[PDB]
RNA sequence: AUAGGUUUGGUCCUAGCCUUUCUAUUAGCUCUUAGUAAGAUUACACAUGCAAGCAUCCCCGUUCCAGUGAGUUCACCCUCUAAAUC
């Protein structure tokens, strides 16, 4: 299909039943739906912990070190887990996210204390 | 046929035939006009009470009423379902009971 | 390269009854998936030439174009194979007609 | 510095090349510019409505 | 039974026992074969049972079949930079030259070897493929994960009662 | 086959199904049998397996009372049989009907 | 209460032998082929319908794993595949229970079962490589330092604090500093 | 979704959509952070496409793609 | 194939109604200023912008 | 020196594994197709003989003993930023094929923000869970236990324990050695010997032992038949090793 | 198809019809509770309400998703190459 405003974005997709998320990572073009097709299949992301505390994950990485190398964009939760895989930079975005609940447990110690 | 010939033919090729319920649809619609009775074929005897009805379609095709009684008139919406009623030589539509205008047996 | 699809054919000359260019009838052979045995499925192709070379009925090679020079017109004629009649017997190169030699070898 | 597994990958590798070669895996800098977020734009990039 | 002579060459699994697959480089084989030649049987045994094999395993050459052209059979090849190969048969068996052109024009067993790996990557294993491409549609569907919930019903940590 | 001994069997028969015809041909085929030992005595060679829970291992099943045959067999291979159309398409496997591969009783 | 004392004992001599237990049960069914969903339930809770099932004719044949023999005879001896349902004609819901009782003796190794013989992961046994050796770890890392100097908050000048309160007076927020670094 | 016309409907022709505040303290190394992981990401794609670029040379033209390329040609002759 | 003239056509008139009409910098950049509506977009400002 | 894989000391212990070719190609319990035909003379028998000795060879010249482990865990990125703010145990899996098995980066994140380099328990199992293969659930199955296993070795069955390692667990490993040496224990007390004589025999049991002095068990065997130079083919190993 | 019933006074043969199996919708009678899938028949008419906004204004985007099966050989491969992302 021709599209408008097209190009490649590597992006997360739902393969799971209510109550069960399942994420599957692809390389899909822009515009194409989530649960649609896309150009190239990658690795898998389990989003529940299963047995002994375990929220798994995959990363076929020789291939997007290909498919990002022909130029193509990503999402801001897909950002999350390569740069908390160690393969990218740790997501600033995320950094504030780990920050903003230190700020919360700088109002949760005071809560504790001021009380006890 | 030799091997050139069936090569020339093809696989086998074949339609279907919808049968008497028009176009091969489960149940049908209708409205009643003549509840009378027609006489079966030659080694039965009896006198069976069939009705005619226009159907959803438009079309006028002789049904027959199962069970003991009927109560259906003239104006009468029935529901009709398409089994062929062996010693009937044509009729090929059946009325279900229990259903939009007709009910049920009357149960002894 | 090229554009047109089959780059490399040999064929026969049906009619050459149009000028500089000849009707060349190909034969592939294509399977029936269910009988299982190899048929001629024919194909026409059209070919150009410059010489008026062919005559109608010899075997033909004939080479793509780059692009089709017509609506219709698609390869040329770059080698006749087999001319009517005087077919060169291509090891022994010599003239002969169907299975007797008509210049006949230890020449 | 790499990344944290890009910099493991690549020392590795050249270890199974036969240069053990221990400097550190720098990827340059300099050689990609800094224009924050409100540098201009070019005008017929745009298109007016 | 089945309707030929010999009734085998039409199987599917006799057309994959032939072996000689074509280079991209050739583009036309033409065969030429007598048909009551005495010292000619191995170039109409060739064209009665070979070339349907070879068809199957180059099924876009082009092969053509001529009768009486010629006193002599012969095989003829057009390759694409454009020369022509122009191998003999005469008085040879129909199985020298399923030899004799699996040496020459046939690929070789190195670049067919390495020609089947390439098939086999892109049908790569831990892809989630739909039971039809690959394996495991859900990661339910390998074990240690939890199971589906068509497959178990599912703890009490879910929305819409939790 | 339950009579006779037979523990497994396929067996099809087309044609005409008439249960006097088919036993007076059921008790002529199986009458009509090559028993391995004497698949030895007209040919004089020897007679081997290969199964596919062992390996390639030619385990013996029969040889002759006497002596053997020297010469290796002539071996002309894909041979002129008239093969079934009805089970070579079955091993190529595309054509299914609904009422063959099917969970019956223990017969 | 607790068998496998019965398939040896004399009411199984004297009733099956040397047959397997499924031998004079076969089904009632309509003409032909008989139906593959076999009845899933051979008895309901508080009577049985109809006939019964081979293994639920019997009160005193009750299947679990260590039932060695009787699970013998609902696999087929040189093909090691566990029968469908309708070969054996039992209920499916207890052919569940013989569908798991199977596995879980074969898998505690008291039946007898093939394995192949297999080919190895890798053709190569070499245990040298950076992920499975040794790293040589981060000149920043071995000193305390984290990678790359800006994760922790390099609080800027107020120069730049208040270049916001002449751009977005009318909204701002207020705060603390830098971040306490660890947890409770 | 919206198709260029249908009617945009009293929910949305005025609703005042006022932002979320700013971090100062934060956001001045927010937008530290940001220009610290463009510039380095952009520093990984120029590794990557060069290589990408690489992969095609070594396959074109490459040093045993021409050693290839002058074989077949003899073993054909 | 079918040759499309009606829809080739009113492409030509439709660039044809947007090159010589092509409504100029003014008119829709005119703001009631009061509520930071314009003519001919119908679109107020954001909030950075009052 | 000692060196397994030397090309002489393979020769004599693959001899003393016996060929004795019925008892190895025995008939496996599978779901058959029907016995297939050929006909093949004393020519032609002897060649087919042959060939099923020479295929029985290449079934009988793998694994090697394979150095217990030592088990990698060394940290690359310990982030002090993380920490406990968000949880669950994330694994990270390179992914493609033309990189071999042992040369494979396999990563683990924990609730602490650290880079964990995924110990070798793991690892093995996170290749069975996205690169599967023959048998092997990936988890240890409830054969491999003490208990469970001492069922097992009442019935005749130790070469079905040596080929259920051979798939589970990788014999660079230590649960591969910890259950495979706690079945040739148990083959010396009551010496049953006889049964390991054509599959792995040539370093499974012998090999075990010449370390480990227990050659005594091994040699009554070597008498009880005859197996006269297979007795002092490897009593001379005993000197040539230690 | 592992096939079975039916032409006749009967046999054999050719033969169609039907039965047995599976699936999908409707209809009857009947129905305890959880979980996941699935859910106008109609390209027939539509009351209503919601479904494109973001953003230091410009642009961009509402040409995507989502829907339906009216029509129909514009879907796959090669050549040449234009918009789009690097
Ligand atoms: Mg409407
Ligand atoms: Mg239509
Ligand atoms: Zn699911």
């Amino acid at each position: 299909k021709a599209y408008r405003g097209g190009h490649l974005t590597i992006r997360l997709a739902l393969g799971g039943c209510t109550n069960r998320p399942f994420y599957r990572i692809v390389a899909a073009h822009n515009k194409c739906p989530r649960d649609g097709r896309f150009v190239e299949q990658l690795g898998s992301y389990d989003p529940l912990p299963n047995s002994h505390g375990e929220k798994l994950v995959a990363l076929n990485l020789d291939r997007i070190r290909h498919w990002i190398g022909c130029g193509a964009h990503l999402s801001k939760p897909m950002e999350k887990l390569l740069g908390l895989a160690g393969f990218f930079p740790l997501h600033p975005m995320m950094i504030t996210n780990a920050e903003r609940l230190r700020r919360k447990r700088a109002r949760e110690v005071l809560l504790a204390s001021q009380k006890t | 046929a030799t091997l050139n010939q069936m090569h020339r033919l093809g696989p086998p090729k074949r339609p279907p035939r919808k049968l008497g319920p028009t176009e091969g649809r489960p149940q049908l619609k209708g409205v009643v006009l003549c509840t009378f009775t027609r006489k079966p074929k030659k080694p039965n005897s009896a006198n069976r009470k069939c009705c005619r009805v226009r159907l959803s379609t438009g079309r006028e095709a002789v049904c027959f009423i199962p069970g003991e009684g009927h109560t259906l008139q003239e104006h009468q919406i029935v529901l009709v379902e398409g089994g062929r009623t062996q010693d009937l030589p044509g009729v090929k539509l059946t009325v279900v009971r229990g259903k939009y205008d007709c009910g049920h047996v009357q149960k002894k | 390269r090229s554009s047109v699809h089959a780059r490399w054919i040999v064929g026969k000359v049906i009619g050459t009854k149009m000028q500089k260019t000849a009707k060349v009838r190909v034969t592939r052979l294509v399977l029936d998936p269910y009988l299982l045995k190899y048929f001629n499925k024919r194909k026409t192709y059209f070919a150009h030439d410059a010489l008026q070379q062919c005559t109608v009925g010899d075997i033909v090679l004939l080479r793509a174009l780059p692009v089709p020079r017509a609506k219709h017109v698609k390869h040329e004629l770059a080698e006749i194979v087999f001319k009517v009649g005087k077919v060169i017997d291509p090891v022994t190169g010599k003239p002969c007609a169907g299975t007797t030699y008509l210049e006949s070898p230890l020449s | 510095p790499y990344p944290p597994l890009l910099r493991a990958m690549i020392i590795a590798e050249r270890q199974k090349n036969g240069d053990t070669s221990t400097e550190e895996p720098m990827l340059n800098v300099q050689r990609i510019r800094m224009e924050p977020w409100d540098y201009p734009a070019k005008q017929e990039d745009k298109g007016r409505a | 039974p089945m309707k030929g002579r010999f009734p085998i060459r039409r199987t599917l699994q006799y057309l994959s026992q032939g072996n000689v697959v074509f280079k991209d480089s050739v583009k036309v084989m033409t065969v030429n074969y007598n048909t009551h030649g005495e010292l000619g049987e191995g170039a109409r045994k060739f064209v009665f049972f070979n070339i349907p094999q070879i068809q199957y395993k180059n099924p876009w050459v082009q092969i053509m079949m001529f009768k009486n052209m010629t006193p002599s059979p012969f095989l003829r090849f057009y390759l694409d930079s454009g020369e022509q190969v122009l191998v003999d048969v005469e008085t040879k068996s129909n199985k020298e030259i399923m030899e004799h052109i699996r040496k020459i024009l046939g690929k070789n067993e190195e670049t067919l070897r390495e020609e089947e790996e390439e098939k086999k990557q892109l049908s790569h294993p831990a892809n989630f493929g739909p039971r039809k491409y690959c394996l495991r549609e859900c990661i339910c569907e390998v074990e240690g994960q939890v199971p589906c919930p068509s497959l178990v019903p599912l703890p009490k940590e879910m929305r819409g009662k939790y | 086959c339950r009579l006779i001994g037979i523990k497994d069997m396929y067996a099809k028969v087309s044609g005409s199904i008439n249960m006097l015809s088919l036993t007076q041909g059921l008790f002529r085929g199986l009458s009509r049998q090559e028993t391995h030992q004497q698949l030895a005595d007209k040919k004089g060679l020897h007679v081997v397996e290969i199964r596919e829970e062992c390996g390639p291992l030619p385990i013996v099943v029969a040889s002759p009372r006497g002596p053997l045959r020297k010469d290796p067999e002539p071996e002309d291979e894909v041979p002129d049989v008239k093969l079934d159309w009805e089970d070579v398409k079955t091993a190529q496997g595309m054509k299914r009907s609904v009422w063959s591969n099917l969970k019956r009783a223990a017969t | 209460d607790e068998p496998w004392k019965y398939l040896e004992s004399e009411e199984y001599q004297e009733r099956y032998g040397s047959r397997p237990v499924w031998a004079d049960y076969r089904r009632n069914h309509k003409g032909g082929v008989p139906p593959q969903r076999t009845r899933k339930t051979c008895i309901r809770r508080n009577k049985v319908v109809g006939n019964p099932c081979p293994i639920c004719r019997d009160h005193k044949l009750h299947v679990d794993f260590r039932n060695v023999k009787l699970l013998e005879q609902f696999v087929c001896a040189h093909t090691g595949i566990i029968f469908y349902a309708p070969y054996t004609g039992v209920c499916v819901k207890q052919h569940k229970r013989l569908t798991q009782a199977i596995q879980k003796a074969r898998d505690h190794g008291l039946l007898i079962y093939h394995i192949p013989q297999v080919e190895p992961r890798d053709l190569d046994f070499s245990t040298s490589h950076g992920a499975v050796s040794a790293t040589p770890p981060a000149p920043t890392l071995v000193s305390g330092d984290p990678w790359y100097p800006w994760y922790n908050w390099k609080q800027p000048p107020e120069r730049e604090l208040s270049r916001l309160r002449r751009l977005y007076q009318g909204h701002l927020q207020e705060e603390s500093g830098p971040p306490p670094e660890s947890m409770p | 979704r919206k198709t260029r016309h249908d009617p945009l409907a009293k929910s949305k022709i005025e609703r005042v959509n006022m932002p979320p505040a700013v971090d100062p303290a934060e956001f001045f190394v927010l937008m530290e952070r940001y220009q610290h992981y463009r510039q380095t990401v952009r520093a990984l794609r120029m590794e990557f496409v060069s290589e990408v670029q690489r992969k095609v040379h070594e396959a074109r033209a490459g040093v045993l793609a021409e050693r290839k390329a002058l074989k077949d040609a003899a073993e054909h002759r | 194939v079918r040759p499309r003239l009606i829809a080739e056509l009113a492409r030509r008139v439709r660039a044809l109604r947007e090159q010589l009409n092509r409504p100029r910098d003014s008119q829709l950049y005119a703001v009631d200023y009061e509520t930071l509506t314009r003519p001919f977009s119908g679109r107020r400002l954001p909030v950075r912008a009052w | 020196k000692p060196t397994f894989m030397d090309e002489e000391v393979q020769s004599i212990l693959t001899k003393m594994t016996g060929l004795n070719l019925q008892k190895t190609f025995k008939p496996a319990i599978q779901e058959l197709k029907p016995p297939t035909y050929k006909l093949m003379t004393q020519a032609q028998l002897e060649e087919a003989t042959r060939q099923a000795v020479e295929a029985a060879k290449v079934r009988l010249k793998m694994p090697p003993v394979l150095e217990e482990r030592v088990p990698i865990n060394d940290v690359l990125a310990e982030d002090k930023i993380l920490e406990g703010t968000e949880t669950t145990k994330y694994v990270f899996t390179d992914i493609s094929y033309s990189i071999p098995h042992r040369e494979r980066f396999i990563v683990v994140r924990e609730p602490s923000g650290t880079l964990r380099k995924a110990s070798w328990e793991e690892r093995d199992r996170m290749i069975q869970v996205y690169f599967p293969k023959e048998g092997r659930k990936i988890l240890t199955p409830i054969i491999f236990k003490e208990e469970n296993l001492r069922t097992m070795y009442s019935q005749d069955r130790h070469v079905d324990v040596l080929n259920l390692c051979f798939a589970q667990f990788e014999p660079d490993s230590t649960e591969y050695i910890k259950v495979h040496h706690k079945t040739y224990e148990d083959i010396d007390k009551r010496g049953k010997y006889d049964l390991l004589r054509s599959t792995r025999y040539f370093g499974g049991m012998v090999w075990y032992f010449v370390n480990n002095k227990k050659i005594d068990g091994l040699l009554i065997d070597q008498i009880q038949r005859d197996l006269i130079d297979d007795a002092t083919n490897l009593v001379q190993l005993y000197h040539v090793l230690h």
